[PDB]
């Protein structure tokens, strides 16, 4: 499956006289062609996606979109990670 | 003092594998707070801060940014007073 997204329209509303017709190009797009898993090794993203699914009762995709997302939906991802050795025993 | 902000990449066809590899590398660098510069086990690179930016491009930029510092010592010696001697008079 997939999920097209509306994006716009062709440059103008052309007229083709030799064919005796008028034409207009609607412009769609599809997301994440190469993703097929919807899994992650980020435990935090898994935890918050589970939390969002339980609280909100909608789909909750992990780090990257999938081509067949079911609107409405949410996507939790990590953008930045900062580790810190606060103490000898703690991180 | 010599400081270097060394950035690291992780490439793989499986992006979840990239995440796992970065996670284990970060945890290793943190729990072991220094790295052996050479196998002689005399120099060391004490870690300052390791940070990952998952949005950053896999190839051009690199996910993980680490900052290491090292303290050298100026290599100068001199003669030593091994033996001292003296006499007494009045």
């Amino acid at each position: 499956a997939f999920t097209c997204i509306y994006k716009g329209t062709s440059e103008n509303d052309i007229v083709v006289e030799e064919w005796d017709a008028i034409a207009r190009g609607i412009r769609f797009s599809v997301i994440a062609l190469e993703d097929k898993e919807d899994t992650t090794n980020d435990r935090w993203v898994e935890a918050l996606s589970r939390h969002t699914k339980d609280l909100l009762e909608i789909e909750s995709y992990k780090d990257n979109w999938k081509k067949n997302f079911i609107a409405p939906c949410a996507l939790w991802r990590t953008t930045h990670i900062e580790n810190k050795r606060i103490n000898y025993h703690l991180i | 003092e010599i400081t270097k902000t060394m950035k690291c990449h992780v490439v793989s066809k499986n992006k979840d594998e990239i995440v796992k590899l970065l996670e284990t590398l970060e945890t290793s660098l943190i729990i072991d707070k220094r790295v052996r510069l050479r196998e002689d086990k005399n120099m060391y690179l004490t870690l300052v801060s390791v940070v990952e930016d998952r949005e950053s491009d896999m190839f051009t930029t690199g996910q993980l940014t680490a900052v290491f510092k090292m303290i050298g010592k100026i290599k100068r010696e001199g003669p030593t007073m091994d033996k001292i001697y003296g006499n007494g008079n009045l």
